[PDB]
């Protein structure tokens, strides 16, 4: 037991494997690919190193019916310790994108192969999101506030793709595209800055909609969200304080340095111009010489 | 100067090279090497100077 | 300087080379090396302390 | 791409002399005397010694 | 006659590339074994869809280096999940040596030829690969009867005929008396590419994210001084620089490792950086409040 | 060719079979490396007095 899952690093091996595995069972139409994920666990950083399918069925008539083969999980463990003992079961991927309550009960099962709470790694294989190709959640059991019972629930814990070093080599090989976002030159980051504003703006739009549905359509108040929003209003920049004024002075400080640099280049660019005109000057003379030199050549043929 | 067995000759070699290299060639942009000694009885006869 | 040749010098003992191989035949082969870089002046120095 | 080769891991060697601007001769610390190509836009104004 | 005997285009999927590198690099300084599972179609097309790693062997790669207990069990597990494919080859590493088959590895290929006579043998160096295009080559045997009577070449018809090869060493000797090499072709879809490109939502969130301004001032400070010091270096360049032959000027006034180019790069990095910083700041002001 | 090749001619070679590349008329010797730092003297008859 430990509640340690604060950062989830994903190897790119896991996201492409989940892409294959969905298609090697051929699940569709809110049928799911449930397999295991292995890695290291019982630790502050989880590294999700590997993924495998398991036998699994998903019934659409009742979501409390699914199949799972237990004997498969025991036999796969024996094998993987021989390849690598740094690999152990750390929880399960689920194809998603929809998280359900019956998935808490699948969760309980996986809590009998790993000491830590199992990690349920939602990998969207349908590629509907333009960001989040990983969202990670861990089941924890806690008394929920506002007269509410003890609920078993899936809380979001930070995840990011970071890649192993051994993985990296192949990531470099398969990416031969120009990369619209890669953090390049002036050009690459002006495309980014625009992209970044529409990113945030849409994220902000979900918050508006959510809030409306709480008091219109009576969504359950989840006071965690609402607490975070109090701090949103409390970290708002307020104008007319000496801080904002110093920031406008700093925009001139920075543009000041940009101006000196721009002049310095104007001398390089003019240096290049000067140097071509010298070449062209010479070339006028060389072309003139050919005309004289012909006469000298013609005269020899006649003589000899 | 000794060279009784081979092992007297090795100490000697370090002395030779120190002197020659000391010396200026291109001339020194250093302060010229500093050395310390409990006594000068166990230095060379005249090669320090 | 006035001679107009390659004043190489060579400082100290010449058993000192050992990092590509020993200095117990670069004395000998010095004959050859010097010949190649003609016209060349070898200042093989050794102040002597062999007694 | 070149930046990666430029960076670690590396094996140290020792520049001897050029034999051509774009091929030089070195000796490695593994013990092998190798003729090696010199990547351009390296300081060749200190490489020659 | 008989077999076509033209060397396959091996299409290794993205999953199978990365998996091989994963098992190889953990295992250095040692050899690794493994079986390659795919589908064979056409008369010269093998698609290696997936792989599995055979545990580390105590005698190294050999003809005993597949245990039949692991093998049978491992394929049985793929059959319960529908991921099943057929052994169409085998992979092995030399961890410190580029691609070729030793005497033992060729003899292993003779065994895999029995089971499937279009089999591939892929040699992956895990550490020598920094591109990941390089030091992965596939080999397939050409018939023995073909060797003797000099009907050996027949791999140049029914391919692109663009070949990629290097080394004499073991590699070439291996080639003449046994096998034929052909490059590794990489197959992918745009769903695998799409997954790689994303690296969370913090990829784009960071464009708005602004560093300490303590850092910006420091970077801009260093750069200002740098341009003066390289302007002086450039002043020496134009000290006269009118004597004959361009090449003798390049060496003399340090036109090699040019001070004009050096000034140019220095200016541009700083100019553009401060451009984004002013822009992101201004974005922040108007957007929040 | 064997015609171009003389005895005492320094030659460049490969690692895969040691096949020749180019003749070299340069010579890398432990003597050469000592010369190379020092270079020529600046001395003249009158730098030395008496």
């Amino acid at each position: 037991m430990s509640l340690q899952h604060e950062k989830v690093t994903i190897a790119p091996l896991v996201l492409l494997s989940a892409l294959d595995h969905y298609e090697r069972t051929q699940t569709k139409e809110n049928k799911r690919c449930v397999g295991v994920i292995l890695g290291d666990a019982n630790s502050s950083t989880i590294r999700v190193t590997n993924s495998f399918a398991l036998p699994f069925e998903e019934d659409e008539k009742n979501s409390d019916v699914w199949f799972l083969d237990h004997n498969y999980i025991e036999n796969m463990n024996e094998m993987c310790k021989k390849i690598n003992a740094k690999e152990k079961l750390i929880g399960w991927y689920h194809s998603g994108p929809k998280l359900r309550a019956s998935d808490l009960k699948i969760n309980e099962l996986f809590k009998k192969y790993t000491q830590n709470n199992p990690l349920l790694l939602i990998v969207d294989v349908k590629q509907q999101g333009v960001g989040l190709p990983t969202d990670a959640y861990v089941a924890i059991e806690q008394v929920k506030d506002d007269g509410t019972s003890t609920e078993k629930t899936f809380l979001h814990l930070p995840c990011t793709i970071e890649a192993e070093e051994a993985e990296e080599i192949g990531v470099e090989h398969l990416l031969r595209d120009v990369r619209d976002q890669a953090a390049g030159g002036l050009s690459i980051r002006l495309t980014n800055q625009l992209k970044s504003l529409k990113g945030l703006q849409s994220k902000l739009k979900d918050v508006v909609e959510y809030l409306d549905k709480v008091i219109n359509k009576e969504l359950p108040i989840n006071h965690t969200i609402l607490g975070k929003l109090q701090d949103v209003f409390n970290l708002l920049p307020n104008l007319g304080t000496p801080d904002d004024d110093e920031i406008d002075v700093e925009n001139h400080d920075r543009i000041n340095i940009s101006n000196n640099l721009q002049k310095a280049l104007t001398v390089k660019t003019n240096d290049e111009l000067m140097v071509i005109y010298i070449s062209n000057l010479v070339r006028s003379i060389i072309a003139f010489d050919d005309l004289i030199e012909n006469k000298i050549q013609n005269k020899k043929i006649q003589e000899q | 100067f000794d060279a009784q067995t081979g092992s007297d000759r090795e100490v000697q070699r370090i002395l030779i090279e120190l002197l020659t290299q000391m010396d200026g060639f291109d001339q020194s942009t250093n302060v010229k090497v500093i050395m310390a000694t409990n006594r000068a009885d166990t230095l060379d006869p005249a090669l320090l100077r | 300087h006035h001679t107009d040749c390659k004043f190489i010098r060579v400082s100290g003992a010449e058993l000192v080379q050992k990092y590509i191989g020993e200095g117990s035949r670069m004395v000998r082969e010095l004959f050859v090396m010097a010949r190649e870089h003609a016209p060349s002046i070898i200042f093989m120095d050794e102040i002597d302390s062999i007694g | 791409e070149v930046k990666r080769i430029q960076s670690v891991p590396l094996v140290i060697g020792q520049f001897l002399e050029p034999i051509d601007q774009n091929t030089g001769i070195v000796s490695s610390t593994t013990g092998m005397s190798y003729v090696v190509r010199i990547l351009s836009t390296l300081d060749r104004e200190l490489l020659k010694p | 006659t008989g077999r076509d005997d033209t060397k396959e285009t091996v299409y290794i999927s993205s999953i199978a590339l990365l998996k091989m590198l994963k098992h190889g690099r953990a295992g250095v300084p040692m050899e690794v074994m493994g079986l390659m599972l795919g589908e064979f179609v056409d008369d010269y097309t093998v698609n290696v869809v997936d792989v599995f790693a055979m545990p580390q062997s105590g005698t190294g790669v050999s003809v005993e280096a597949v245990d039949d207990v692991f093998q049978a069990k491992m394929m049985d597990m793929l059959k319960q999940t529908g991921r099943d494919q057929m052994v169409v080859g085998w992979y092995h590493s030399h961890p410190g040596f580029g691609c070729w088959l030793s005497s033992v590895d060729v003899n292993t290929q003779k065994s895999f030829e029995q089971l499937n006579s279009r089999a591939v043998a892929v040699v992956v160096d895990p550490i020598q690969s920094v591109k990941g295009k390089v030091v992965i080559d596939a080999f397939r045997l050409i018939d023995t009867g073909a060797l003797i009577n000099n009907l050996e070449p027949r791999q140049t018809t029914s391919n692109t005929g663009l070949l990629n090869k290097a080394n004499i060493q073991a590699l070439i000797h291996g080639l003449n008396r046994h096998y034929y090499s052909l490059n590794i072709d990489y197959h992918k879809t745009a769903k695998e590419t799409k997954m790689l490109m994303n690296l969370h939502k913090e990829q784009w969130q960071s464009g708005l994210k602004m560093y300490d301004y303590e850092e910006k001032e420091e970077s801009n400070l260093a750069a200002t001084k740098s341009m003066v010091k390289i302007a002086e270096q450039y002043s020496k360049r134009i000290e006269e620089e009118k004597e004959l032959t361009e090449e003798e000027l390049k060496t003399r006034y340090v036109g090699r490792q040019d001070p004009k180019k050096h000034l140019s790069e220095t200016a541009d990095e700083t100019l553009e950086n401060n451009i984004v910083s002013v822009l992101t700041a201004g974005v922040n002001s108007v957007a929040i409040k | 060719n064997v015609k171009d090749l003389k005895a005492s001619q320094r030659v460049c070679l490969r690692s895969d079979s040691y096949m020749l590349h180019k003749v070299l008329e340069n010579k890398a010797d432990p003597l050469v490396s000592l010369m190379m730092v020092e270079k020529v003297p600046d001395s003249t008859y009158d730098m030395v007095g008496g």
